């Protein structure tokens, strides 16, 4: 749903999450970048690794 | 008694064997099965060698 | 008397001097580099040399001895005639770069002291390098013969 | 993406096309004169060689500037437009009005050193992103308190325009404070080791690249032959830098991740934190020497 | 095969040493060519020595290995070119072409002046860049006879640009020696 919504929007956006979750990238992969919209998956999980 | 060495030789023999590891004074943390399976921490050591 | 000077010379020189003054203004205004100023001045004075050459070639009567020898194909060329009665033009420094300020005098008028001094550089260059040119040609010829 | 931006881009493209037309005309004239000098020069051998070499140097100079001829534009507070490029181009027909400025000329200095808190009489700095002869796009930087109008490809203009806060106990312009801090970072005289540290969202990266551009223009004699080493955490970040990196003059930049330091080797894997700690500290040097001595 | 002697205007007599005559004819106008720098790419003698020594050109330009259509994949400061062969064979790629050299200008009937572009039919041994083709590339691509023709063409072009009037046959006499031997693979 987030992916579909961000298509009609303007700008750039990303999903941040564990590799276990399909279609997400780890936070380290965005260490120095900036995006308009971000969707974060399972903060209580990626906070523990 | 005094062989010609390359950095990869030094690091592989160091990581692969516990005897050379103890001789060099490194801890057991550095041992790994594959010597030439380089990681981001090995690159500066290779450069220094 | 036979070495005619084209009357258009001074007007052409004044026009190109106005162009040079415009470039001087632009350089002093910070819009232009030193080397780029040299480039532009060199090109303008090359244009001036071509203009004076055309004026000299159109002014001379067909039967004048100086132009007669050249146009008959006996010897010489129009560049030497322009140098003789037009303007010597730009000359090189020892490094082979054109000196931006040309020799506006002709050998008929006689050069000023500094024009002659800056002229001597290329003359000695040519006198000095001829043996090397001959040696290179002879070496190539020797290898072809072998 | 909008029709107004497209129209402005098209205008700039037309101007650049005219610049390239002049470039080609000059190159054709130079080539013709070069052939004429080779074939029918009546002077001495030394004079012919000098003229031929001068024309060859001119042709090479024109060729090296063919790619990316134009860097950008400066819009002065007096509305004067200056174009900055690899070569200077002038109208002999109008007393040498510069259609293009060589980036090393003093009049082009603001394109590198100008800042939004100590401007050099300039209103705006526009950078052209180019490929070959065509301008792929352009980006505007406003040297003041932007209204968020012009496209900048970094959103700094719109975001700064979107500032919102009360005047405060002591009246503060807020925006001017940001401009002043970024300027005082950029225009620093210290050419040694500089550390820029700021919380996220302050645009530290673009400020650092502006500082780099200022340094590389000011000291171009001492650095241009040595180049720049840009170190980044990920290849995507280095692509970002490649997108936003300002003009470096004739200099060049080499992009590396910390895993790319060894030439010919690329590494991505990470060790365990304990192994990483022991390998990272300088006390590993005692081990390595010992490993050699063994 | 030699033809007439230029001096006599009649078929060359048996026994006459055309080799030394060709060498002298080529070498005699050598001082009229632009020389190497003595201050210590310009043409003239420096290139002539380059051609007769069969050296790899400093201003080298790659040449098409196969005839086909060009697909151009320009980069920021480099060029990449692919040739889709009209024969249906393997696509051939040149991958590290510089932009300091400008792309080949064609001068074909399809215009008056123009540069290589996508979809252009490029022939075998056709150059892709302005500069000089490596004669060894011509040898492996086009073959010995075409190499001799190419060498004569380049040398006479250098001489013509300098206003010299050497007949091609002397250049051919010289070039024949450059391709006189074969290296044996199997006895």
């Amino acid at each position: 749903e987030f992916v579909s919504e961000e298509a009609g929007r303007e700008g750039t956006s990303v999903v941040i999450g564990p590799p276990d979750v399909p279609g997400t990238v780890p936070p380290s992969e965005t260490k120095g970048l900036e995006f308009d919209a971000v969707l974060v998956v399972e903060p209580e999980r990626i906070l523990a690794d | 008694l005094w062989p010609i060495l390359t950095p990869e030789d030094v690091l592989a023999q160091l990581y692969t064997s516990h005897e050379r590891l103890r001789a060099a004074g490194a801890p057991e943390c550095l041992w790994r099965a594959d010597g030439e399976a380089w990681t981001v921490s090995d690159v500066p050591l290779l450069d220094e060698l | 008397a036979d070495v005619l000077v084209p009357p258009q010379k001074q007007e052409i020189l004044e026009r190109h001097e106005a162009e040079a003054d415009a470039i001087e203004r632009k350089y002093q205004r910070g819009a232009l580099n030193h080397t780029e100023r040299n480039e532009s001045l060199v090109k303008i004075w090359q244009d001036a040399t071509e203009e004076v050459g055309k004026a000299l070639e159109e002014f001379y009567p067909a039967d004048n001895p100086i132009i007669t020898i050249v146009k008959s194909g006996a010897t010489g060329n129009l560049t030497q005639t322009r140098t003789l009665a037009g303007m010597k033009g730009l000359v090189t420094n020892p490094k082979g770069e054109f000196i931006p300020r040309p020799i506006k005098s002709s050998f008929r008028e006689g050069l000023t002291v500094l024009e002659y001094f800056i002229n001597t550089h290329g003359a000695r260059k040519g006198l000095a390098d001829t043996a090397l040119r001959t040696a290179d040609s002879g070496y190539l010829t020797r290898r072809l013969v072998d | 993406s909008g029709r107004d931006y497209e129209d402005e881009l098209q205008s700039e493209r037309d101007y650049v096309a005219g610049l390239y037309a002049r470039l080609d005309a000059e190159r054709a004239q130079s080539q013709r004169r070069y052939a004429a000098a080779l074939r029918e020069h009546g002077g001495t051998a030394v004079e012919r060689d000098a003229e031929v070499r001068a024309l060859a140097k001119d042709i090479a100079r024109l060729n090296v500037a063919d790619n990316g001829l134009c860097f950008g534009r400066l819009d002065t507070l007096d509305d004067a437009r200056l174009y900055i490029g690899r070569l200077g181009i002038f109208d002999r027909d109008n007393d040498f009005e510069p259609l293009l400025l060589d980036w090393r000329a003093p009049m082009a200095r603001p394109f590198y050193v100008a800042t939004a808190a100590n401007p050099e009489n300039m209103r705006r700095r526009r950078q052209f992103h180019t490929l070959g002869r065509k301008v792929v796009d352009f980006t505007d930087e406003i040297l003041g308190r932007p209204t968020g109008a012009e496209h900048d490809a970094t959103n700094d203009a719109a975001l700064l325009a979107a500032v919102n806060a009360p005047r405060g106990e002591g009246m503060r312009d807020i925006v001017a404070t940001i401009q002043a801090e970024q300027d005082q970072v950029i225009r620093l005289d210290h050419t040694g080791v500089l550390v820029i540290e700021g919380g996220p969202g302050t645009g530290k990266t673009v400020v650092a690249l502006h500082r780099v551009a200022y340094l590389l223009y000011t000291y171009r004699k001492q650095m241009e032959r040595h180049g720049v080493l840009v170190v980044g955490p990920t290849p995507a970040f280095l692509d970002h830098i490649g997108r936003v990196l300002p003009s470096l003059g004739e200099s060049d930049a080499v992009f590396m991740t910390p895993g790319d330091f060894v030439p010919g080797l690329h590494v991505t894997a990470e060790d365990t934190p304990e192994a990483a700690e022991v390998k990272g500290s300088l006390k590993i040097l005692d081990v390595l020497k010992a490993a050699v001595a063994d | 095969c030699y033809g007439r002697s230029m001096a006599t205007g009649k078929l060359v007599d048996i026994g006459e040493a055309v080799g030394i005559v060709a060498a002298q004819s080529i070498g005699e106008p050598g001082t009229q060519l632009t020389m190497r720098t003595f201050h210590q790419i310009v043409g003239g003698l420096p290139r002539v020595q380059e051609l007769f020594e069969a050296r790899v050109p400093r201003n080298k330009a790659p040449i098409a290995d196969v005839a086909g259509r060009v697909r151009l994949e320009e980069s920021d400061k480099f060029f990449k070119i692919t040739i889709v062969p009209d024969d249906g064979g393997e696509e051939v790629v040149y991958d590290k072409l510089s932009k300091r050299q400008r792309l080949r200008v064609i001068t074909h009937e399809d215009g008056t002046e123009g540069v290589l572009s996508d979809g252009d039919h490029v022939e075998v041994g056709d150059q892709l860049m302005e500069g000089a083709a490596d004669p060894h590339e011509v040898l492996r691509v086009q073959g010995p006879r075409e190499v001799q023709i190419h060498l004569v063409k380049e040398v006479q072009e250098v001489y013509r640009a300098q206003g010299v009037s050497i007949h091609d046959k002397h250049i051919e006499v010289i070039v024949r020696q450059m391709l006189r031997r074969v290296t044996i693979i199997d006895s």
